[PDB]
DNA sequence: TCACGTATGCTATAATGTGGTCTGACGCGG
DNA sequence: TCCGCGTCAGACTCGTAATTATAGCATACGTGAGG
RNA sequence: GAGUCU
């Protein structure tokens, strides 16, 4: 008995028909026409060919299980696309389908946020410049030798290589045996803390009093304007829908309840101690 | 761990009776190591790695 | 300048501060007799024997 | 949000669905430009939520205006960011995943439930062969594996005859198509035929599952999930680092390797591919999911990009960095700091001294308050800008809500509650923490560079909880042992010392004084010494009948000093306290008679103040070191010459071959070990009684003023041991082993080290050092597993009613009493009604406390030994009663209701194991053992009496003693027990029993390193399985040749001889066998390994000759280490590798039939004429001759005991006494002091379950251990009502198992074993009802227990009352 | 009272019942604005509440005594 | 180092590690185990709630003390509820069964 | 380090345990005084805004 | 109906079973 | 008797941020603006 | 990973 998933796989696929040149054309010829049985024996015989495929692209991005299934899938479209009628072979023709399936697929799934097509491609264009430029300028290529190389501009070679930093995980150890990692030390700033939770409770709390203090149309003006006690944030000509109506009177009475409030912050000792914050 | 062979024995930590297991580890700078070792009925046995 | 416990040598056995301290006195006495001669300045025939 | 319990239970498809708020179909989290949720990704909008508080993506719905609006455009909920933690998802695996959790946590569960292998299952799991779910005609068996050859056999003969399948499917329908009800009827009614062990055990076991499986309403189905929940983003995050780098956890990893997979399963569904294809894919999701709960349990976990695996579902609730034990039961805390401490001897107890920078950050928010109230500030900002400006106002406004607000300081280890306590504190200049000398013992803080945390009680009840409880000025005894931690050291000991002490004339000796302070005016007028011998008027106060205090005036003749510290003492105190010379251990008894006699006020007052004398007077004294003070005797030189030559002799011997390795390495230890004790006894007596004076007299002679030895006769810091490596000589050093180096160091450290006699000091050095790094976990880990088993035990109820206790005999061992019974049985209800020696008045009463007072009052009468009420005989259910537990030994009074014994209780235990693991190993350089016990003197005359003793006359003419555990007592005149010893095997008694001797007169006699066998019948000695090669060897010498013989143990012995026992058979003249006067047995003593033997075979013997000398080799010098595993083995109740054999009833015995040298016994008792038969090994020589009335639990075989058989056969204070004594005596070798209350907290735990024998009249029938607590509640209604009695048996647990058998499933997980205990409660569908401590830590409640035991109680009303 | 809460706890009993009823009585004076009995000597809350219950002005049994009288008082004035 | 209030964690929702943080000093089991002996609960549900993870707890708790009043208005640990969905996505249905 | 004059005598317990007690002169001569350089790095980044 | 970022598609020489650490201990089941 | 699994003290300070490799171009697919 | 108190 072996109980690991890899040697299994790989004994079941190993007591499997090898293809010769014919009998590729002869399945294949009922295949194309629509066959039960040739699409398997077809696909079960050439799965050997998959695991030496996948056996080279390999510790790039997934482990190896995972390539030889993504090899699978593109042996599967190699043979619903072959041309028995043309004389050339099927391991020639389901070699382009392998590498290709396994390279597109691990652009997607090796990367946590999603990187695309285009993004890698572009990046893989500056990665080989890197290599021939590094060989004769010993040290590694800039961002600038890079963009220079291709004329393209030195903002665009900077996106991409920028999008080519490896994420961190939360769980790595500083410490090392056990000491402490990314989470013990990253604040949620999102969750204010009780100093700054009771900030806002006591500026909005005392703001809540001083609009009991300054006139009834004054305060009735200023508040609904601003979204302090109305719904919504109107603005010096949309008062007018509400009872003011004016556009003159509006905005004279709105500074004039801003004004006597600049005072009632003078007095209470704020003004310019509040003008820094 | 200097390389070359080096002979150990478990005393007492192997078995119950207390059959002092003799045993003999060959150790390269580089390749798999090579172990021989009794048994409490004392029959030699080989292990790689 | 400093003023140190005894009981933190009996327990400790580091018996070397102390002969360091006897020796450093000793030190010093020479350093501040060398000092006095000096400022006295005496002879530098003096100051050869000492 | 307040709640009764927690439930566990599997979780349907159905049930993990409701969680879910919408399915994660794809791996995606964020787009790399935009940065938002992707569409239906593992960091959704749609279905966990929005970024931002009520904001939808697209950002058309913000804020409250909208409230509860589903943005229609992007899919997403106008609601708080909150809802990203909380809202789960899931994930339709388009083929089933086995639980790893419910499969290899063994026993497996689905394995045990099928009663089907793990093999077999895992075969089926990862397509190896097809598993019969239901073989429709019988050929095919169920639950019966078919190879792919075996599968495809019947499948051309049968096909659908059958239903065979492969993969998590076939487990998930082989666990659907099983009937609970119908197999479980079959197991219970299969078992009547059989009935063994093992098979009842599992089949049981099986029963139990079967029956609990019904009742928690779980399918079998579900071990297996159809359905994969997903856990919120927040939990999960991806942030951003500070510079574009993003981080994310390791779950999302995870999750995306199960999401990539299951959606490329459904994708090769989709395309009919073949099935080999299909089945790697299958095996990969089982992978990706079993990675994703459990990592690294199944094969070898995933590793990510570090090289490290990536933590798992099941790593984040697990062990030790597990949320249980690292984020809820212990927290990090606002309102916080630390820092380096140092003294404040100007300070008082209730005092310490707080920086101002770090008081105003603690106390931030009541300066706040403070500045609004008076109206300084207007607004919080404002008021925040006034105190980081430090203005002038702000300073006198915190120094305003400081005064009467109380701060706790904390150190680390916190090994017992002292490790905090709270003070008043005191704003200080500097920036480092101040404190109290007097707490420095209960912190274990020197001020070399110790931190302390501080932590302020905000609330008003915290601020009372401060200052009632947990304030240093309460906290002056220790709960471990009723005697003061609050105990003056250093400088204050060695300056009352200084003071106190007299000499010779002085200046102005034998003067008269009118008090204490014209005793303080010549002294300080320059007049006397404080040791001038001096008459002075002084007026003592001492305690009348009544409350009042009576005066007595009288010239005392002490010294000048001693004359002004009385003014230090209260009144109350006699002056004959302050009349001796005080060191250490009398200044500790000063404030134990203080508390007892005047109160906690006046000791708090005097201890401060001999705080305060006693830095000055040492101030004063200007005591100091130099190297002359050091002084080495004349006659070092001399000793070590001689010393020397006597271990030439033995080296010279051993060259010639007369005496063995081992026996010079003992040999050579006792000589070097008793020149080390004759150098220091020389240095002692040349250094004590140094000071020759002149007197106005003539010429006499009183103690040494030298400074060392002031410091180490006051007990200030060093001791006698110390001052050996100082002036006389190093010692022995220890290996690393523990063994001794035979070579010791004959130098000191004034003389100097030689280069290899340091080389050798630092083996030593090193291992001691070693020990405090390493061995402190092993202790330490003792503190935590004590804790976790008493911690819910609390005092309930203020009298049980029960009428039982401990027998408590006074603790004489060894010559010197070593525990008084006063000091054993202090603060303790008396059990039962305890009259004087004449039975004819009842001296004490039944419930009654045992102050002081009562305690002298037996010492007059001479109570000898006194039945004491326990806590292990409490008949409480709920927990303990106040009466049985008694006083707490830290306040001095009876103990609360409400008070939480149990972690008090590990704590006193716990700690001294703990810190002594680092003391005697800094501070340890050398080895100090002396067991050279080679004889008993007698010190009081007395008549010889010896117990458990059987010895034989030799022909010299002398008592030998032919029993393992002899004991020997000291009878006075009227007939009571004074001193008491171990005499050993083949010792040689000067006076056999009965006899009178005289004082200083050797009792007894024999040979330390050499446990002989001595016979008991005369004749010839004769060679029994003694083949040379096999078990025995022989080494000649020459002329003549004279051989001995060493036997092989098994270790040294080959497999021919292993079955072969070697023994010395007795013969007579003829050569036929000699009868054991009195009895059947042929003579034969059976020799053990390493025995070796001078007689050869043919030799002529009388009774008493030593035949073979078994080697005594144990030369470690026993500290914390090596007995505190013994401490672990009790608590842990573990059967030694050979237990003594006990009578299990009482009656008549008959030996009877034998296997090949194995016993049997069936002993049939006189009133149970139904016998009792049980097999003993061939080479345990057996204590009892047969024919005789056996009582229960008499030793059989000699050799220890299993504290099980102990609780089996004598009951629970059998047990309770061996645990007590057994791990005290280990305790007692250190000199460590555990009151045995606090033992018998924890055995009580251990007494903790019962197993049911008869039928009952519930649920508990048979094989069901439960609870004592709950079969008595039972038995309660029972004995009233009537029905079916339930017969029981108490039973004894370990520590590590009684914490995992209590019911609370959250205190469990908590412990150990978090994977375990989850999977079977979640099984049984167990409910826990938050009972104990832990419980409402981790849900953040009040402690059902201390200030809430009042309030948890009231809760309890309100659920009764309607 | 100042350091020391022996005195405190003789007149009570038990050091937990101590605590809540010190915690009670300071609430009052600290929201209700309750008048202490004991001279305020200048001290917090807490500290007058152990002072009093030194005392025996307030205990267990005084502080219901004194709750029914102003909770049933305004349960007349509403009878 | 000294703290009152400051930055919380992620998950967990407790206060930070360290001067290097400005963080919260560590209140261990065996520190917790030291209240419990005393009785003191009060004491250690301040330090397990309103201290801690109690998001309610501490920024009512704060403005309680700013307001003078120094009054316990606890609630339940975050990282109760961070064990809750952990031990739910395990596929371990643990719920709350309330009076 | 600094050599200095030191005397072994117990002082009012402020060298309780080990603790020192060093006159102002010492603090005055600035001679066990240190320098610490300290290094604070500025950085300009660049944000998606 | 383009503009734009994103995704899907196909390449016929033959090619067809994979490849990091090597040491703990003491206890307690099945 | 042998293999597997589970434990293994408590706080603090500092310190830093790693690597690889995926071809190339043509039609299709979705949303957003302008005629 | 290098330390500090036990
Ligand atoms: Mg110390
Ligand atoms: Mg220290
Ligand atoms: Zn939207
Ligand atoms: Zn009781």
């Amino acid at each position: 008995r072996v109980l690991d998933a890899t040697q299994l796989y790989l004994g079941e696929i190993g007591y499997s028909p090898l293809l010769t040149a014919e009998e590729e054309v002869y399945f294949a010829r009922r295949a194309l026409r629509g066959d039960v049985a040739s699409r398997r024996r077809m696909i079960e015989s050439n799965l050997r060919l998959v695991v030496k495929i996948a056996r080279r692209y390999g510790n790039r991005g997934l482990a190896l299980l995972d390539l030889i299934e993504e090899g699978n899938l593109g042996l599967i479209r190699a043979v619903e696309k072959f041309d028995p009628e043309r004389g050339f072979r099927f391991s020639t023709y389901a070699t382009w389908w392998i590498r290709q399936t396994i390279e597109r697929a691990i652009m997607n799934q090796t990367r946590t946020i999603r990187l695309p097509i285009h993004i890698v491609k572009e990046l893989n264009v500056y990665l080989r410049t890197a290599r021939e430029l590094s060989h004769k300028l010993d040290h590694e290529p800039s961002a600038e030798e890079i963009a220079e190389q291709l004329d393209k501009p030195v903002d665009d070679v900077s996106r991409m290589l920028r999008l080519n930093e490896r994420i961190t995980s939360v769980d790595t150890p500083l410490g090392g045996d056990s000491e402490k990692a990314l989470l013990d030390i990253l604040a949620d700033e999102k969750e204010n803390g009780p100093e700054d939770t009771t900030q806002d409770d006591d500026m909005k709390q005392s703001i809540v009093k001083w609009l009991f203090e300054l006139n009834a149309k004054q305060r009735e003006v200023l508040a609904r304007r601003f979204g302090l006690l109305g719904y919504e944030a109107a603005t010096l000509e949309d008062v007018g829908r509400e009872i003011g109506l004016t556009r003159e009177r509006v905005r004279q009475i709105q500074v004039e309840g801003l004004r006597r409030l600049r005072e009632i912050l003078q007095t209470q000792g704020l003004n310019i101690e509040a003008l820094f914050l | 761990r200097s390389p070359g062979v080096f002979f150990d024995s478990d005393k007492g930590k192997t078995h119950s009776s207390g059959k002092v297991l003799y045993n003999a580890r060959i150790i390269p700078y580089r390749g798999s190591w090579l172990d021989f070792e009794f048994d409490p009925k004392d029959n030699l046995f080989v292990r790689i790695d | 300048d400093i003023v140190l416990n005894p009981l933190g040598v009996p327990s400790r056995m580091n018996i070397g501060q102390i002969l360091e301290t006897h020796l450093g006195m000793a030190a010093k006495g020479i350093g501040d007799k060398i000092n006095a001669m000096l400022k006295q300045q005496q002879e530098v025939a003096k100051l050869r024997e000492f | 949000e307040e709640f009764d319990a927690i439930k566990i239970a599997l979780a349907s498809p159905d049930m993990i669905r409701s969680w879910s708020f919408g399915e994660v179909k794809k791996p995606e989290t964020i787009n790399y430009r935009t940065f938002k949720p992707e569409r239906d990704g593992l960091f959704c909008a749609r279905i966990f939520g929005p970024v931002k508080d009520y904001e939808c993506l697209c950002g058309k719905y913000k804020r409250l205006k909208h409230r509860g609006v589903i943005c229609e455009k992007c899919g997403v909920e106008v609601t708080q960011t909150k809802v990203r933690r909380e809202r789960m998802g899931h994930i339709e695996l388009a083929s089933p995943t086995a639980h790893i959790w419910f499969l290899k946590s063994l026993p497996s569960r689905i394995g045990l439930l099928l009663d089907m292998p793990l093999r077999d299952i895992e075969r089926v799991l990862y397509f190896e062969s097809y598993v019969v779910i239901e073989g429709g005609m019988t050929n095919l068996e169920r639950q019966q594996i078919l190879t792919e050859e075996q599968y495809l056999d019947a499948l051309e003969e049968f096909g659908d005859e059958f239903d065979a399948k492969m993969g998590a499917e076939a487990i998930q329908a082989l666990l659907k198509s099983m009937d609970l009800e119908q197999e479980c009827e079959q197991l219970r009614e299969e078992l009547n035929e059989t009935n063994s062990e093992t098979k009842r055990k599992k089949l049981t076991k099986r029963i139990k599952l079967l029956e609990a499986f019904v009742q928690s309403g779980n399918k079998p189905e579900w071990m297996i999930l159809t359905v994969l929940p997903v856990l919120p983003p927040d939990l999960r995050p991806l942030v951003p680092l500070d510079g574009g780098r993003f981080a994310t956890s390791d779950l999302n990893d995870l999750y995306r390797r199960v999401i990539n997979r299951n959606n490329r399963l459904k994708r090769l569904l989709d395309l009919a591919a073949p099935d080999i294809i299909v089945r790697n894919e299958k095996r990969m999701l089982q992978e990706a999911v079993d990675a994703l709960l459990d990592n690294g349990r199944r094969g070898r976990a995933i590793t990510g990009s570090n090289k490290r695996p990536l933590k798992s579902l099941a790593d984040m609730i697990k062990g030790k960095q597990g949320r249980f034990r690292q984020n809820l039961l212990g927290k990090r805390v606002d309102y916080s700091g630390r820092s380096v401490i140092t003294v404040g001897p100007y300070l008082r107890l209730h005092q310490c001294g707080l920086p101002k920078k770090m008081a105003l950050e603690l106390f931030k928010p009541f300066i706040y308050g403070k500045l609004e109230l008076r109206g300084l500030a207007t607004t919080i900002k404002a008021a925040k800008k006034m105190v980081e400006r430090e203005e002038a106002v702000v300073w006198d406004i915190l120094d305003e809500v400081i005064r009467e607000h109380p701060v706790l300081l904390n150190r680390a280890p916190t090994l017992h509650r002292l490790g905090i306590q709270a003070f008043e504190p005191v704003l200080i200049e500097g920036k480092a923490i101040q404190l109290h000398p007097l707490v420095c013992a209960a912190y274990n803080a020197d001020f070399d560079g110790d931190q302390m945390a501080v932590h302020v009680p905000l609330t008003l009840e915290a601020q009372l909880e401060a200052r009632a409880l947990m304030m240093s000025t309460n906290n002056i005894l220790s709960p471990a042992n009723g005697e003061p931690i609050i105990v003056p050291s250093q400088d204050v000991v060695l300056g009352l010392y200084y003071m106190t002490r007299d000499c010779v004339n002085a200046k102005g000796e034998g003067m008269v004084l009118t008090g204490p302070k014209e005793a303080e005016r010549l002294y300080r007028s320059g007049l006397a010494s404080l040791h001038a011998r001096v008459k002075v008027r002084i007026t003592e106060y001492e305690k009348d009948a009544n409350g009042e205090l009576v005066a007595k005036t009288s010239l005392k003749d002490t010294t000048v000093g001693r004359a002004i510290l009385w003014m230090i003492v209260p009144k109350g105190l006699p002056y004959s306290i302050v009349n001796q010379a005080l060191g250490k251990k009398a200044i500790s008894k000063m404030l134990n008679t203080c508390y007892r006699i005047l109160g906690l006020k006046p000791t708090v007052i005097f201890a401060d103040q001999i705080m305060y004398t006693g830095f000055a007077y040492a101030a004063r004294s200007g005591a100091s070191v130099g190297i002359d003070d050091m002084v080495i005797p004349e006659k070092k030189h001399e000793i070590i010459s001689e010393a020397e030559a006597e271990v030439a002799e033995i080296q010279e011997q051993f060259q010639s071959g007369l005496v063995t390795a081992g026996e010079r390495y003992n040999k050579v230890i006792d000589i070097w070990a008793a020149a080390n004790d004759r150098v220091s006894k020389a240095m002692m007596d040349n250094l004590q009684t140094e000071t020759v004076i002149n007197r106005d007299g003539q010429e006499e002679k009183q103690v040494s003023f030298n400074s060392i030895y002031m410091m180490a006769d006051s007990g200030a810091r060093g001791s006698a041991a110390q001052i050996r490596q100082l002036a006389g000589m190093r010692g022995l050093m220890a290996k690393p082993d523990g063994s001794i180096i035979e070579t010791p160091i004959t130098a000191n450290f004034r003389e100097g080290l030689n280069v290899l006699q340091y080389f050798i000091s630092t083996h030593g050095a090193r291992k001691g050092l070693a020990d405090t790094a390493l061995k402190t976990a092993n202790s330490g880990y003792l503190t935590r597993r004590l804790v976790d088993v008493a911690q819910d035990l609390v005092v309930t109820e203020d009298d049980c009613g029960t009428h039982e206790g401990i027998m408590m005999t006074p603790v004489i061992e060894g010559g010197d009493v070593k525990e008084p019974l006063r000091d054993r049985v202090l603060g303790r209800v008396t059990a039962e009604d305890v009259l004087k020696p004449g039975t004819a008045d009842i001296l004490v009463p039944r419930n009654t406390l045992l102050h002081e007072q009562w305690c002298d009052l037996l010492e007059e009468n001479s109570v000898d030994a006194v039945k004491v009420r326990s806590v292990v005989s409490c008949d409480t259910d709920f927990g303990v009663c106040a009466h049985c537990y008694g006083r707490d030994l830290a306040r001095g009074h009876i103990i609360n209701k409400g008070e939480a014994i149990g972690v008090i209780a590990a704590q006193s235990i716990g700690e001294p194991g703990t810190q002594l693991t680092m003391r005697t190993f800094h501070i340890g350089g050398a080895a100090s053992r002396a067991a050279a016990e080679s004889s008993i003197q007698v010190k009081n005359k007395g008549s010889i009496k010896l117990s458990n003793v059987k010895s034989v006359v030799n022909s010299s003419g002398k008592l030998v003693i032919t029993s393992r555990n002899t004991e020997l007592k000291l009878i006075d005149e009227f007939g009571r027990t004074k001193e008491s010893y171990k005499v050993p095997y083949g010792a040689v008694l000067a006076k056999g029993d009965g006899e009178q001797v005289a004082g200083g007169e050797t009792v007894a006699n024999w040979d330390p390193h050499t446990m002989p066998v001595i016979t008991e019948v005369s004749g010839f000695v004769r060679f029994t399985d003694m083949i040379d090669g096999q078990t025995i060897t022989r080494q000649t010498d020459e002329l003549t040749g004279l051989s001995s013989l060493v036997v092989l143990d098994s270790a040294e012995r080959t497999a021919g001889g292993k079955d072969l026992r070697p023994a010395l058979k007795i013969v007579d003249a003829q050569g036929n066998d000699v009868l054991i006067p009195g009895t059947d047995m042929p003579a034969q003593y059976f020799l053990p390994g390493k025995a070796i033997v001078q007689l050869e075979d043919g030799v002529q013997i009388s009774s008493g000759d030593t035949l073979a000398r078994i080697p005594q080799e144990s030369g470690g010098t026993k500290d914390i280490t090596g007995g505190l595993p013994r401490v672990a083995d009790l608590f842990e109740a573990r059967r030694p590798k050979e237990p003594a054999i006990l009578a299990e009833i009482s009656g008549i015995v008959s030996f009877g039939k034998e296997t090949k040298g194995k016993r049997r016994l069936v002993i049939t008792p006189v009133d149970g004429s139904d016998p009792y038969e049980e097999m003993i090994p061939k080479w345990r020589q057996l204590n009892v001759f047969e024919g005789e009335r056996v009582e229960r639990g008499d030793v059989i075989s000699d050799g220890p005991e299993a504290p099980h058989d102990i609780l089996r056969l004598r009951g629970v204070h059998a047990v309770t006494r061996y645990i007590v004594n057994e791990v005290q005596d280990v305790y007692r070798l250190q000199g460590v002091k555990i009151n045995d209350k606090h033992i018998e907290v924890i055995v009580r735990q251990m007494l903790r379950k019962a197993t049911i024998v008869n039928a009952g009249s519930s649920d508990f029938l048979e094989g069901e251990q439960v609870e004592y607590s709950r079969v008595k509640i039972a038995n309660r209604e029972l004995e009233a009502n009537g029905k079916v009695g339930a017969t029981y048996s108490r039973d004894l647990l370990g520590i590590t198992k009684a914490s995992l058998a209590t019911e609370s499933f959250i205190s469990a997980a908590s412990f150990q074993e978090t994977t375990r205990v989850l999977t079977e409660a979640a099984v049984a569908g167990k409910r826990d009802e938050l009972r104990g401590l832990k419980e409402n830590v981790i849900v953040g409640r009040l402690i059902p227990a201390g200030t809430g035991y009042a309030y948890h109680q009231d809760r309890m009303r309100r659920r009764a009352a309607g | 009272a100042r350091v020391t809460v022996q005195d405190a706890v003789e007149k009570i009993g038990n050091r937990f019942d101590l605590v809540l009823v010190a915690a009670r009585r300071a609430r009052q004076m600290q929201v209700g604005g309750k008048d202490p009995l004991v001279p305020e000597e200048n001290d917090k809350t807490t500290v007058i509440a152990l002072r009093e219950i030194e005392e025996g002005l307030i205990n267990n049994q005084i502080l219901d005594v004194r709750e029914r009288q102003e909770q049933q008082e305004q349960e007349a004035a509403e009878l | 180092h000294a703290r009152s209030t400051g930055s919380y964690s992620l998950v967990t929702q407790q206060p930070l590690g360290g001067k290097a943080q400005f963080g919260g000093q560590r209140f261990g089991e065996m520190e917790v185990w030291a209240l419990e002996a005393y009785g003191a609960a009060y004491t250690l549900q301040e330090m397990l709630t309103v201290k801690s993870d109690d998001v309610n707890g501490r920024t009512k708790m704060y403005k309680n003390i700013v307001d003078g009043n120094h009054q316990m208005e606890p609630g339940m640990p975050e990282s109760f509820n961070v064990l809750l969905k952990e031990i739910r996505s395990l596929g371990i249905n643990i719920e709350l069964e309330d009076e | 380090g600094q050599n200095m004059r030191v005397a072994f005598m117990p002082w009012n317990g402020y060298n309780f345990e080990d603790s020192i007690l060093v006159s102002e002169r010492v603090v005055q001569e600035d001679r066990f005084t240190t320098i610490h350089i300290q290094e604070l790095a500025c950085v300009s980044r660049d944000t998606k805004l």
